[PDB]
């Protein structure tokens, strides 16, 4: 029987280089022919005939086989380069195919950028006075938000809206917006955004103050 | 794209081949359709070393002389052949396409005798292949290659100019030969699919025949003949050369 | 029946190479969806549109934003234009800095 | 999607000359869920002539109609591995690499159909002040649903607990049985899980008492 | 009206062993408070991910929960690990009890 081992898993950093080797016996003189599957979606043809490259896949994939490995180099790798990857060969007249190997993509962690809007002036004239935190361009995705009225938390009467990652940057956004009636707000004086998250030494405090400006 | 009393061009026949393969013998050639070996892993060298690389004999003087002769023992893995003049071909002895040369590929099916198309897929005795070769300029075409139900190729072709020596000096060129003769081109003493002595007319069941050329690349190349022109690409390999002539 | 476009001003002043944000505030409209769109809806970098969130009362919220340097706000302006099918309807406001005076 | 019966047969189906030059080669691939690929057998339009992998050579058949322009394989008698995603390549005639792979198709079979396995657990043998003891009957390894247990011909009732069944990781189930009794009450009474499987026919009794401890 | 859990621990059948499989089931009577957690621990350390729980629903003329937690070994792997011992948290108990039995000895 003829088989053909590849390394379970390979973690490699965004901008670096990672190397890929199917192994088996005098695998030399075979023609080999790589294949790239994301989950959930057909296999397609990255490599065939060694370093022989199709059309669409762009320059940064690359391939060389000799002795007893072959290998898939990858330059410049980003999030998009994340999939299983198959080694294919053709030996006593029987298709063999490598075990899958796992790439994956470390992620950077980024700190929050935090934004406190005070309510506007038209909004007020009509009885309800809204306060929006925004948090953008953050990573992991576990991130929490805290509101202070005066010293005084704040339960329920918020809403959190989160939008989809960046491809490019794998970053989050997130806004939490507090609602509340015209009498009740015009009775405190300072309001305060607080954020806890990765990435930050302490929480961080965007605060305000009502009627100085 | 088109058909005709025998020429099935542009690239579509339908069934009329002969489908008789035996797989008695274990060499398994028909089971190595799917892939090819490379070059140093299926011994060819050794079937590669028995014929001169470039300067074979060199004059044979102007006389573009005709001796076919019989070139029947060899096989024709290098381009170096003296191929025979055949006209019919029982039909019990083919497995796969008869591609047949303009030269640009041309396959010819199975026919009756009198010439009635037949569709049996070969299977029955009394077909026959009916080819008789003549060069483009007097019609038909150089001549051609199959497959034998065995599992070993076959050529056929018009005449080959002769050309050679005395101290065991004979080069009998069925193609190309241009530095040797009097401007010898393959509209004259072209033969088989051997436009030079390093390319080959590429056709879908090349890799097929010629199994020794799979680390031939590619080329489009553009060729007349008579009085007509042919686009056509042919396989041609790097090995160290000029390539333009 | 109420686009409800109000401004989301920057702040104060954020002096700094500390790039400032802006946006506006789309709410009490049904049903969804909403577009919303930046000056003459040719502006697309480090644009954020949340997706709608369910008010108390059965009303849908959305909030729009976009990252903009601080020293061109001085000459500079900014426009939100919020388009609501069901209402066939088309608003737009400027999103000015506050007096802070 | 809907779950084959086991011994059954599947087709699966790809778009096929209809009589003229092909100048490709259809291949099968299948992958069960996260264990990679495997391959089947080739068809080459060309040459009717079949190629069948060593693994499934005793049921796999490749046929193609041409009127149609589709070729099929047939797989029969389907067990509970062959749950997995078929593929369908197709590659240029002699290069052997595998190009534009068309989109999957799924099946999923319900492994068989056997009785459960009764297996006992050993009540404490050490002296309690509160004399309370807890007996428990086992069932596992069963499949379809659902099963009754009953303790002495259901004469006995307080105190019966029967957890609700629960997934096992191979695919068939697992369950258990639990009452708690009087400690002084071990060696007097007997003591019998009674567990019956209809889809079966099993009908299966076990006796339960206090294990040895080289004492006797 | 908060009640304590009684703990149970079942060691393996002299006829599982062979199948080649061992399970070891930890069950817990009535307790009135549904949260809890069991931590399978043999040889004083800890394992997770190769356990499964089951649970009822409190009777009509009651408020306790009970549930169990079935942990499946390969065969030959019950074969050491001379100690055993299930662990469980909940509220009333003044801390966390173990039930713990040896292999050898019954
Ligand atoms: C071997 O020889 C031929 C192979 O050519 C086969 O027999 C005839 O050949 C056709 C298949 O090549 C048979 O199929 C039918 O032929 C017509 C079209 O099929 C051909 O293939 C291409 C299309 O890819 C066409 O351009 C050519 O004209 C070929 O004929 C039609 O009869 C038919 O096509 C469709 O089906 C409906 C249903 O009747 C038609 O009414 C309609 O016209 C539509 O286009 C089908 O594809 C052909 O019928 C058949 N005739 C005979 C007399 O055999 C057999 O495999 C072998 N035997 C013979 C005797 O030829
Ligand atoms: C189709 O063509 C192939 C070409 O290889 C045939 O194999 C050829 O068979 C010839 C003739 O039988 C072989 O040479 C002779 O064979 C016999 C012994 O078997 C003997 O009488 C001769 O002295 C000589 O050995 C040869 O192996 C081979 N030709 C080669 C290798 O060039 C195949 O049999 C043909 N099929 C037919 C005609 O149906
Ligand atoms: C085409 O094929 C051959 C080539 O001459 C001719 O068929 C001949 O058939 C007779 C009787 O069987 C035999 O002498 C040979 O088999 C063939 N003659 C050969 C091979 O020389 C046929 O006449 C040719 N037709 C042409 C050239 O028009
Ligand atoms: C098959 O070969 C035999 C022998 O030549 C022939 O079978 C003939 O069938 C045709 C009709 O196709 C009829 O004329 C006769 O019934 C058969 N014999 C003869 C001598 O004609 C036929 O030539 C070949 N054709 C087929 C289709 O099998
Ligand atoms: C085709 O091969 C078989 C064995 O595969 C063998 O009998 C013979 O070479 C061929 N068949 C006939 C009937 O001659
Ligand atoms: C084929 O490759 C080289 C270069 O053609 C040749 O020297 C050798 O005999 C063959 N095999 C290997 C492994 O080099």
């Amino acid at each position: 029987s003829y088989v053909l081992t590849q390394p379970p898993s390979v973690s490699v950093a965004p901008g670096q280089t990672a190397s890929i080797t199917c192994s088996g016996d005098k695998l030399g003189d075979k023609y080999v022919s790589w294949y790239q599957q994301r989950p959930g979606q057909s296999p397609v043809l990255v490599l065939y005939q060694d370093s022989k490259r199709p059309s669409g896949i762009p320059e940064r994939f690359s391939g060389s086989n000799s002795g007893n490995t072959a290998t898939l180099t990858i330059s410049g790798t980003q999030a998009m380069d994340e999939a299983d990857y198959y080694c294919q060969a053709w030996d006593s007249s029987a298709l063999v195919f490598g075990g899958g190997t796992k790439l994956t993509v470390l992620r950077t962690v980024a700190a929050p950028s935090v934004f406190i809007f005070p309510p506007s002036d038209e909004q007020l004239k009509s009885g309800t006075a809204s306060v929006v935190c925004l948090l953008n361009n953050f990573y992991p995705r576990e991130a929490k938000v805290q509101w202070k009225v005066d010293n005084a938390l704040q339960s329920g009467n918020s809403q959190e809206s989160v939008t989809e990652q960046d491809s490019k940057d794998s970053t989050y956004s997130l806004s939490s917006t507090l609602t509340l009636s015209k009498a009740d707000y015009e009775k405190h004086k300072v309001y305060a955004c607080e954020v806890t998250h990765q990435g930050l030494s302490s929480p961080v405090t965007k605060s305000f103050n009502r009627g100085e400006c | 794209q088109r058909v005709q009393l025998i020429n099935t061009n542009g690239s579509w026949h339908i069934n009329r081949t002969a489908l008789n393969c035996n797989d008695s013998l274990h060499t398994g050639f028909l089971a190595a359709l799917f892939y090819t070996h490379k070059f140093n892993a299926s011994g060819c060298p050794e079937r590669m070393a028995h014929c001169r690389p470039i300067d074979e004999f060199a004059q044979g003087w102007g006389p573009i002389t005709y001796a076919e002769g019989h070139g029947s023992d060899q096989r024709p893995y290098c381009w170096h052949y003296a191929p025979r003049q055949c006209g019919t071909i029982p039909a019990s002895q083919v497995c796969g396409p008869v591609y047949c040369f303009t030269p640009s590929p041309v396959v010819v099916g199975t026919t009756d005798r009198f010439g009635a198309p037949t569709y049996t897929w070969g299977e029955n005795e009394t077909d026959v292949l009916i080819l008789n070769n003549t060069r483009p300029p007097q019609g038909n075409w150089f001549g051609c290659t199959w497959m034998n139900s065995t599992g070993f190729t076959k050529t056929c072709g018009g005449p080959p100019c002769n050309i050679g020596g005395v101290g065991n000096n004979t080069l009998t060129c069925p193609t190309d030969c241009f530095r040797k003769h009097p401007e010898a081109t393959y509209t004259k003493c072209g033969s088989g699919p051997w436009l030079t002595p390093r390319c080959l007319v590429d056709y879908p069941y090349r890799l097929w025949h010629y199994p020794c050329t799979v680390n031939f690349t590619i080329f489009k190349v553009r060729m007349y003949v008579g009085g007509v022109e042919h686009r056509l690409n042919a396989a041609c390999n790097i090995g160290h050369h000029h390539h333009h002539h | 029946k109420g686009p409800s476009v109000f401004p989301l001003a920057p702040s104060s002043k954020s002096t700094s190479g500390g790039t400032a944000a802006l946006g506006c505030l789309v709410k009490d409209y049904f049903p969804e969806p909403v577009t919303v769109s930046w000056n003459s809806g040719a502006l697309t970098s480090g644009v954020h549109t949340f997706p709608a969130v369910l008010q108390s009362s059965g009303l849908y919220s959305l909030s729009s934003v976009v990252t903009v340097p601080s020293s061109s706000l001085g000459t500079q302006t900014y426009i939100c234009n919020v388009n609501h099918k069901p209402s066939n309807t088309k608003v737009d406001k400027r999103v000015e800095p506050k007096s802070c005076d």
